[PDB]
This record gives C-alpha cells, sequence and structure tokens, in this order.
C-alpha cells in the first residue's frame, strides 16, 4: 500500500510474490 | 494490460504488494 513497482510476476515470481504478501507461515500448499 | 488471469496478469502488466493482498484468500 504504498508507491511501490508492480513487479512482472511471470510464472515462478507469481507464486513467491504470493507468499510475500499473503504470508509465509502459511503457503504450505498454495504456493 | 487487461487479463482474465491473475497469474497472466502479474506476468504482462506486473502485480505489487496491495495487488497481491487484494488476491488473498484466508
Amino acid at each position: 500500500p504504498t508507491p511501490e513497482m508492480r513487479e512482472k510476476l511471470c510464472g515462478h515470481h507469481f507464486v513467491r510474490a504470493l507468499v510475500r504478501v499473503c504470508g509465509g507461515p502459511r503457503w504450505s500448499t498454495e504456493a | 494490460a487487461a487479463a482474465t488471469n491473475p497469474a497472466r496478469y502479474c506476468c504482462l502488466s506486473g502485480c505489487t504488494q496491495q495487488d497481491l493482498l487484494t488476491l488473498c484468500p484466508y
């Protein structure tokens, strides 16, 4: 929620980014 | 640009933390 630059989440990028934002100690299947 | 697919959308255009947060589930 800041002037952050959109990262091109191509392939695995989406996955790692998803884990980063949603939460590491939880993506025990959704990643 | 536009894309009826988040993974594709994030790849083609790109996604931030906010963008991803909006896609975060329970």
